[PDB]
């Protein structure tokens, strides 16, 4: 365990995910909490093993939007479209993977506050990437879970987080990202990340140095999404 | 040390290469255009802040013309929230040596990758590893960064045989015997002349002429050289070469007010060693008092400029406070040679008092108070050569040549030299009747003086100084007194107890004004208000000068209707300039509002901050206090060219560079935090406990 | 079909999935007709990446043993570590094998051109080279002697068949000179050959040949 854990630092270092995953993934599933390092460990090594795909499915629909507005692509097209439904596999296939672990182990054992909404947050997480692709019921499911579990989130960070923390920030960043881009509320969306904004400031003197950081950027991007938002 | 110095920063795989052949010629083009779109999720935020994540830019060339393609959409090499690009970008990590990316998002971080990258390139870097933090850097820290260490290292002068030339180059004159760079010399610095002469002769291409100025100054033969312009002598040092011992001499070094130019100023000056004695420059700081010493001895005053049509003309005194600033840093009685510096600036300062400020013809005699009213004859040769057509009906040759006198044009050009010479160069406080002003600027400065020389005098003097000239004997007791008669002719003349302000006293018909300007808190600042005058000041001036942005120069009601007959002048409301807070700051704090100089210095803080973060981390000469989206856009006048460049700002403008280093030495640890995350001050304000209200007097 | 596999690499590095790129690639060249230049750029990209991204990912792991090597009482963290590289090293045999196994049964064999000529043998002399940096023994011995047939092979055709400016001729010195300065540890070679190759270029007539160029000045430069 402390071997895994160790090993999960030297994939980052190599930057080989997939194994960071393996390594993080066998230490949520033993049964003893994670300490902050270690759900930071488990986050990142599930984050950059979806990003990858999430770019890449990004990028092969524009390709096949582009390509089905020519005349007499049909060929072509279904290359297209059976090449990415081969990264939609491995994208629900890495979602189920991290939801599975949080519904099972993560969750369930969480005893902070911190832990139990960076749990909570991961999940609304994944079943909004789950959102970003799927089909009919599928996204129906993904769409009302990642509400639920943003909102179960967001209820724990108002009591057990102050307003300034990274984790309370982070989530009502995310959270607001999904009203916008999920659910196609602009008004809920852009007034959440405001009072998020908006409610952190009093407060920036009681953080560490390094959560100030951490803060100021995810303010940064609270700020330039209102603007996007604002037209 | 992802933050040493550029020219550090700059200057196995990590160095062997092989071929790079990651890329297929079809991949940027063979599917059209195909840029992504940024993700406005948290996403790796923790490993930006803690990670400390490293590139790999392989082509800096091709990463520059990459992000300049896609992220500035007006094409002025510069990345601001005005362009419409993506506002993302993939670079390479440096641990898979660019076979795998992360993604730079927002305007301001690949600004600062645009900065960092265009000053790899000017270091000759075609390849480079990069931290993360080089440019995520916080930007309250990024500014204090560069003024500490590259504005003022490029600001900073010195003379020696190899750039007095180009040093001596001048372009606001179009006459033939302006082509050559010139150099002035005092007639008895005759090692300082053989010097420039010898300079001249190893450089012949330039055609560098060299000529003594005569035993006495005057106005005729100013305006005598007017064709023939030169730079003037400074303070020089003798240096030695290691291998002969050969002499030649090195000027000291000094600041200018930004990097156009070439010459040494009055009033920036001091401004500017209140910034350079916080960055540890105090050498340059020194050297300035030096200077200055050398032109009150060599030309009687403190001059505008150390150029040859600057003879007559001085700018506001700050020369006791300079020299006291200096002697400080240098540790005081301690250290001897600092002890003789700060006699050497009192003797000169004293001199500089008795002969310019209080002495005809700038002393009104009915009053006693002083005017900025410089000698000097005839049209002014530095302007542009129509600068002053709209006032010329009938010629020049003539007018200047004495051969037709006309009165009504000779008070127009000394109401014009004394309001360059009060430093507000222009306003419509002084168009028109500056010369016969007795402002509350000037005297709050002599006040100044007064205490000061007093001071020195007890201290350094054993109470009675003898005068080199007059060899009269004064003490201390002596110059308070002048200081006390002073004190008081200023509140007679000028304090406005129902508005709250000291209002310039017109001398020539003898009425007071009603211009409201922010240099009614010089009076704080000199220490000659009372607590029931301050008290007033802050009650009733401060709500009327203050703005989103600090100070402005001005009330709105005193400027007035502007129109195109009536243009807006630069140091009228609503701008706002450095000197004003500066002053406004540090008098406040003398008379217990400490509390009010922090919410002041908070406004001009962020103002700063905004456009730094929001517009390519420029610094502009002045900024628009009342502006919420770009408050370094100033277009009046010749309007602001600190936002010409390309990639990267290179040195800001000294007092303002100045103001930001000192305003910060104001905010305390959460307020340095919410100008860091960009928070206006009315959201800073709003947000505060009740408690912590009352730290910014609210 | 080949055309549907040429399609399907260009869309493979678009998405940045380069080991799918590979699969695609090794069956168009393993196939009939000689690649044009185009597919012989894709099926090079396609291996170079995967097998650039193991490279890198060896030398930071094998960096990082090297430092906890010389902690005290660390043994144990010692076995992780280069177990965890030879799980590397592995990948990067079965890579540099797959790709020289199709060098050698179809690519050279079928390479009519004199430039694809030079391509070929100059991207063998490179496999063998990267097999060169980690193995041992034996296997290093042989990886060491197999690199330099292929690149003075190269070198002989692109001596006599192709301009001292082309990039192919000068990106082949470039490797060679990076063969003798890394593997075969001949600083004197490294030099020569990278001088003159940089020297017969100079002394005669694009922004790729003047790249290499660059990078022949920059490494001649730092062994000096
Ligand atoms: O009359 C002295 C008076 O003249 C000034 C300026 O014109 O200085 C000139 O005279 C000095 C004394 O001889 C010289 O040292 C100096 O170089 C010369 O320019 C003033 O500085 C002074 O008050
Ligand atoms: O920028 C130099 C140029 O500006 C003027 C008037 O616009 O003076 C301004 O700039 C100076 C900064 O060095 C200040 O000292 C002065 O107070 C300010 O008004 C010109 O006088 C000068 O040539
Ligand atoms: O009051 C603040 C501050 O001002 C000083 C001079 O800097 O004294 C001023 O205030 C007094 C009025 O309340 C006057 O008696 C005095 O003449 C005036 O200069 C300091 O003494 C004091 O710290
Ligand atoms: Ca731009």
């Amino acid at each position: 365990r402390e071997d895994s854990v160790y090993l999960a630092k030297l994939a980052e270092q190599a930057e080989r995910y997939e194994e960071m995953v393996e390594n993080m993934k066998t230490v949520a599933s033993s049964g003893q909490e994670l300490s902050v390092e270690e759900r930071n460990l488990l986050s990142v090594a599930y984050k950059n093993v979806i990003g990858a795909r999430r770019a890449s499915w990004r990028i092969v629909s524009s390709i096949e939007q582009k390509e089905e507005s020519k005349e007499k692509s049909e060929h072509q097209v279904e290359l297209i479209c059976s090449y990415r439904s081969k990264i939609e596999t491995e994208l629900t296939k890495i979602s189920d993977d991290i939801l599975s672990v949080l519904d099972s182990h993560l969750i369930p054992s969480a005893t902070t506050g911190e832990s139990k909404v960076f749990y909570y947050k991961m999940k609304g997480d994944y079943h909004r990437y789950l959102a970003e692709f799927s089909s009919g019921d599928a996204r129906e499911k993904a769409t009302n879970a990642s509400l639920e579990a943003y909102k179960t989130a967001s209820e724990i960070a108002t009591t057990e987080l102050p307003p300034t923390h990274p984790i309370r920030l982070g989530l009502a960043l995310n959270f607001s990202v999904f009203y916008y881009e999920i659910q196609n509320s602009p008004d809920k969306a852009c007034h959440l990340a405001k009072q998020a904004f908006d409610d952190a400031i009093a407060e920036l003197d009681t953080l560490s140095e390094e959560s100030y950081k951490d803060s100021t950027l995810i303010m940064q991007l609270l700020r330039d999404n209102l603007t996007l938002w604002t037209s | 040390d992802p933050f040493s110095n550029a020219e550090v920063y700059y200057g196995n795989r990590t160095r062997t290469m092989s071929v790079f052949d990651n890329v297929s010629p079809f991949k940027k083009t063979g599917f059209g255009k195909l840029q992504q779109t940024r993700r406005g999720s948290e996403d790796d935020t923790y490993s930006s802040s803690q990670g400390n994540r490293r590139f790999f830019i392989e082509d800096v060339d091709k990463t520059l013309n990459e992000l300049l393609a896609a992220e500035d959409t007006d094409k002025n090499y510069q990345i601001t929230i005005e362009d419409t690009g993506p506002k993302v970008l993939k670079v390479g990590t440096a641990n898979s040596y660019g076979y795998k990316h992360i993604n730079i998002r927002g305007t301001y971080m690949l600004s600062n990758l645009l900065q960092e990258l265009t000053i790899a390139k000017s270091f000759g870097r075609h390849q480079i590893f990069l931290d993360e933090a080089r440019i995520n850097e916080n930007p309250v820290n990024r500014l204090s960064r560069l003024i500490n260490t590259q504005f003022w290292n490029s600001l900073t002068r010195r003379v020696d045989l190899n750039n007095v030339g180009e040093i001596a180059k001048d372009t606001k004159i179009d006459t033939p015997g302006a082509k050559n760079p010139r150099i002035y010399v005092p007639y008895d610095c005759p090692e300082q002349y053989e010097f420039y002469v010898q300079a001249s002769q190893m450089h012949p291409s330039l055609k560098l002429e060299v000529e003594y100025l005569p035993k006495k100054i005057t106005a005729e033969y100013v305006k005598s050289v007017n064709d023939t312009p030169g730079l003037l002598a400074l303070a020089m040092e003798e240096h030695f070469n290691p291998s002969t011992g050969e002499k030649t001499l090195i000027g000291y070094p000094y600041a200018v007010p930004g990097g156009r130019f070439n010459e040494l100023y009055g009033w920036d000056s001091y401004m500017m060693a209140l910034g350079l004695l916080e960055a540890n420059k105090t050498d340059v700081a020194r050297g300035m008092v030096e200077h200055f010493i050398f032109e009150i001895n060599h030309y009687g005053k403190i001059l505008n400029a150390n150029r040859s049509y600057y003879l007559c003309r001085s700018q506001p005194p700050f020369l006791t406070e300079m020299a006291l600033v200096v002697f400080k840093k240098l540790g005081g009685r301690s250290n001897p040679d600092a002890v003789d510096l700060l006699k050497r600036a009192f003797q000169a300062s004293i001199k500089e008092y008795k002969t310019v400020w209080t002495a005809s013809p700038r002393l009104d005699p009915e009053t006693g108070l002083s005017r900025y009213h410089p000698n000097g004859l005839g049209i002014p040769p530095e302007t542009e050569s129509d600068h002053f057509d709209t006032v010329l009906l009938p010629f020049k040759q003539l007018y200047n040549d004495g051969k037709i006198k006309e009165p009504k044009l000779d008070e127009f050009f000394l109401h014009d030299r004394g309001v360059r010479e009060s430093g507000h160069d222009t306003t419509y406080r002084f168009e028109g009747v500056c010369a016969y002003l007795a402002t509350i600027d000037l005297n709050s400065l002599l006040y100044k003086y007064e205490i000061d020389i007093a001071d020195f005098i007890k201290e350094f003097c054993d109470d009675k100084y003898e005068d080199p000239l007059d060899h009269s004997i004064t003490t201390s007791a002596m110059w308070k007194e002048m200081a006390k008669i002073r004190q008081e002719k200023i509140t007679k003349y000028m304090w406005d107890d129902e508005s709250g302000f000291f209002f310039d006293y017109n001398t020539k018909i003898k009425h007071r004004t009603s211009y409201e300007s922010a240099t009614t808190f010089w009076a704080l600042w000199a220490g000659l208000a009372t607590k029931e005058q301050a008290q007033k000041m802050v009650e009733k001036a401060l709500p009327k000068l203050e703005m989103l942005g600090g100070l402005a120069a001005c009330t709105e009601r005193s400027r007035g209707p502007i129109s195109i007959s009536r243009p807006i002048r630069q140091w009228d409301y609503p701008f706002g300039w450095a000197p004003h807070q500066i002053l406004a700051w540090e008098g406040l704090r003398s008379y217990g509002y400490l509390t009010v100089t922090n919410r002041l210095a908070y406004r001009w803080l962020f103002m700063m901050t905004k456009a730094f973060v929001d517009y390519n981390g420029i610094v502009v000469e002045k900024y628009d206090v009342t502006r919420g989206t770009d408050p370094h856009r100033v277009e009046a006048e010749y309007g602001n060219q600190g936002a010409d460049f390309k990639g990267a700002a290179t040195e800001g403008f000294g007092w303002v560079n100045a103001s930001y280093i000192l305003g910060l030495k104001y905010m305390n640890s959460h307020a340095r935090r919410a100008l860091g995350a960009c928070i206006p001050p009315i959201s800073f304000f709003s947000s505060l406990r009740p408690q912590e209200r009352n730290l910014y007097g609210l």
